């Protein structure tokens, strides 16, 4: 189960 | 024994290419399990280990669509990283990220992990805590009053503490070994001296010590040695050498420590 | 920064004269991850060299590891030659047989 970033940098 | 997964992303922008390649390889207990790369033809999540195969194809699709919005993410992050550090266009960056969940050998989670590097050095982190980050460059600070105002770290931790651990039980539980070393030490002349080589074969995993005595105490300087090495096959080599003179073969006795052995291994040229 | 690729070039097996082998060459701590890695026979390029997926440790560097078959004599000479941003001029790693 790979992450999912929110907010961009 | 303690368990482990991880994802480490990267994101490569070069010189003329128009838009960035993406990377996303997969680790359970450090070992490859799953990747995905923007280059491929049909660009998808792929297994990367037999026990994998049993996933069926809304597995696959749930992951690659997640692997397609990360890879929109890392592009427009690569974009805004440009202007943080006043870089011009025209040269090559990269970015990368590290994360996943440590447990231990009761299964329960033993720490989360998030971070980011920017051209290959540290640019910001989530702490232990899960909730607050760490960033020491000036353009990170940027970054982590966006992530603090946003809240991304409640996101991250939920992330942490659940799917990275419950989605690990799963695939541990699918694929529910290590290999100890055989180690033999070989001769070479050096005219009056010789050099006495201790290796070590076969072992898994990777992290392994070798050690060199004079019929006592251990030798630190005068040892000469190579980092651990992949054989190819999934085992790895190591060896360490100590230059000696030409009659005290046998004053000198290597020991291999290695997390597979019942204790560690003990022995010395034998002509 | 750029960091310098470590080489090591060694074989799978305990090298024997007149045996098949695998020969390896294992390319450490670089970045940027683009990178060239040719293998060589006394000299010519060996063709078929297979390349591992680009993959980076803990610490951010990069690695790759490159292998070909290959049976050992006592005179043929084996190297690694690696092109990288961080070297105005590639490296080139011998093997040896007893290391």
């Amino acid at each position: 189960m790979c992450p999912r970033m929110t907010a961009v940098m | 024994g303690p368990h482990s997964m991880r994802y480490f992303e990267t994101a490569v922008s070069r010189p003329g290419l128009e838009e960035p390649r993406y990377i996303s390889v997969g680790y359970v207990d450090n070992k490859e399990f799953v990747r995905f790369d923007s280059d491929a033809e049909n660009p998808r999540y792929e297994p990367r280990a037999p026990w994998m195969e049993q996933e069926g194809p809304e597995y696959w699709e749930r992951e690659t669509q997640k692997a397609k919005g990360q890879e929109q993410w890392f592009r427009v992050s690569l974009r805004n990283l440009l202007g943080y550090y006043n870089q011009s266009a025209g040269g090559s960056h990269t970015l990368q990220q590290m994360s996943g969940c440590d447990l231990g050998s009761d299964w329960r989670l033993l720490r989360g992990y998030l971070q980011f590097a920017y051209e290959g050095r540290d640019y910001i982190a989530l702490n232990e805590d899960l909730k607050t980050w760490t960033a020491a460059d000036m353009a990170a600070q940027i970054t982590r009053r966006k992530w603090e105002q946003s809240g991304a770290a409640e996101h991250y931790k939920a992330y942490l503490e659940g799917e990275c651990v419950e989605w690990l039980h799963r695939y541990l539980k699918n694929g529910n070994r290590t290999d100890s070393p055989k180690a033999h030490v070989t001769h070479h002349p050096r005219k009056g001296e010789v050099t006495l080589r201790c290796w070590a074969l076969g072992f898994y995993p990777a992290d392994i010590t070798l050690t060199w005595q004079l019929n006592g105490e251990e030798l630190t300087q005068d040892m000469e040695l190579v980092e651990t090495r992949p054989a190819g096959d999934g085992t790895f080599q190591k060896w360490a050498s100590v230059v000696v003179p030409l009659g005290k073969e046998q004053n000198y006795t290597c020991r291999v420590y290695h997390e597979g052995l019942p204790e560690p291994l003990t022995l010395r040229w034998e002509p | 920064i750029q960091k310098t690729p470590q080489i090591q070039v060694y074989s799978r097996h305990p090298p024997e004269n007149g045996k098949p082998n695998i020969l390896n060459c294992y390319v450490t701590q670089f970045h940027p991850p683009h990178i060239e890695i040719q293998m060589l026979k006394n000299g010519k390029k060996i063709p078929k060299v297979e390349m591992s997926d680009m993959s980076f440790s803990k610490d951010w560097s990069f690695y790759i590891l490159a292998h070909t078959e290959f049976t050992p004599t006592e005179t043929d000479t084996y190297a690694c030659r690696v092109k990288h941003d961080s070297m105005a001029e590639p490296k080139t790693v011998y093997w040896d047989r007893d290391m």
